């Protein structure tokens, strides 16, 4: 059970307007996992994480999030490491999705 | 907060 | 209308350093109200919802005793499961189970559930009659015979009629403003031209509670389920949820397509087009 990843903002994004960036990681098993959020390819150290829970199919899910103000030039992403994968898995924030 | 022993 | 108290429990036989041997999270409907865990035999509890500030000290003291007992019991059961399946030690194995009770509009009991899984696969399920069990293999068949000849389901009924309903009633009263509400979705259609010349129409729904929602697209009258691109409903992080559903349409025909949003905060589905 490899993790699925969604990266998205709490509110519709607006440049120069503060917001929250979410990394929603789901459908993985076992629960051990590493999640790192990135800005311009570099680790964001100020990341909060919800408690881990699981759904009725027994797979686990968790929400990582961080405060951010979007701009025209900064990129954001979420990188996940799980035993079910040989290599890490990264998903980039797309402001239209 | 409840648990049943299975074996 | 209907409301549910739900607990999601996980026990792990060989956790990594700093990871819990046992963790459970509790919800009323789609709102988490606490986290319990045990790390290196040390139990900890954290409230997650405002109405838990109303609980008297004795609630937390009794909860801590339950965490200790449950963690201890789950570890023992993991030991036994390892032997019945002739599985080697040195590897980490996982025991999960869900506990819940549900009431209807009259706040009277409607149903309850107890279900367990081993290493991510169904192991045993308590049936709707709350007295017989559904097994999946020869080992869980041993469990079924033991529970049914022992009548252990009667002890779960006593938990449901007692503590489960007690807390569910009390949480719904103390957290009425949060739990006995429905926030309807705020919806709009976004327009994204593609190089091919066609167009992505993405129907958004934001700010709704509870999480259950349906987004669908129609052209004229036909439903376009097979043509849609959807995302799983996802938490915005502030207590509300969001979702979108998209179709690819020819340029100049965007007004032929209608998005419908179904949510319990609405009396009829919301219909909208690109504007
Ligand atoms: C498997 O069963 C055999 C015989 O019943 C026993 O000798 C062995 O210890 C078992 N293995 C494990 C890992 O329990």
């Amino acid at each position: 059970k490899t993790p699925q990843i969604q990266v998205y903002s709490r509110h519709p994004p607006e440049n120069g307007k503060p917001n929250i960036l979410n990394c929603y990681v789901t459908q993985f098993h076992p629960p051990h996992i590493e999640i790192q959020m990135l800005k311009n390819g570099k680790k964001i150290p100020k990341v909060e994480m919800s408690d881990m829970s699981f759904s009725k199919d027994w797979s686990f899910y968790i929400l990582a999030h961080t405060e951010f103000t979007p701009t025209e030039t900064d990129t954001y992403a979420c990188r996940v490491k799980h035993d079910s994968m040989a290599e890490p898995k990264t998903v980039y924030w797309d402001r239209d999705m | 907060m409840f648990f049943i022993n299975v074996l | 209308g209907s409301h549910s108290l739900r607990y999601f429990h996980t026990a792990v036989s060989r956790p990594g350093r700093g990871e819990p041997q046992y963790i459970s999270v509790g919800y009323v409907d789609d709102v988490q109200f606490q986290r319990c865990d045990s790390i290196e035999e040390i139990p900890r509890m954290e409230p997650r919802a405002p109405w838990m500030e109303k609980e008297r000290p004795e609630y937390w003291k009794e909860l801590k005793l339950k965490v200790k007992n449950i963690a201890q019991s789950a570890r023992a059961n993991l030991r036994t499961l390892l032997r019945y399946y002739n599985q080697s030690e040195g590897g980490s194995h996982i025991l999960q189970w869900m506990v819940s009770c549900e009431v209807g509009p009259d706040m009277r009991l409607l149903g309850a559930h107890y279900q367990a899984a081993y290493d991510g696969s169904d192991y045993i399920t308590l049936n709707e009659d709350l007295s017989s069990w559904t097994a999946v293999d020869m080992v869980s068949q041993i469990t079924k015979s033991r529970l049914e000849s022992a009548g252990t389901a009667e002890y779960f009924r006593a938990y449901v009629e007692g503590e489960c309903l007690e807390l569910l009633h009390r949480f719904l009263r103390n957290g009425k403003e949060i739990l006995q509400r429905a926030d309807p979705p705020k919806a709009h259609v976004a327009h994204h031209p593609r190089p091919k010349g066609d167009v992505t129409l993405r129907c958004w729904a934001l700010g709704f509670y509870p999480a259950d929602i349906t987004l669908t697209w129609q052209k004229d009258e036909e439903d376009l389920t097979q043509d849609m691109e959807l995302v799983e409903t996802r938490p915005s992080g502030d207590g509300t949820f969001q979702k979108w559903a998209a179709v690819v349409v020819p340029s100049g025909e965007e007004q032929r397509y209608t998005c419908y949003v179904h949510h319990e905060g609405l009396t009829e589905p919301l219909a909208l087009k690109w504007r």
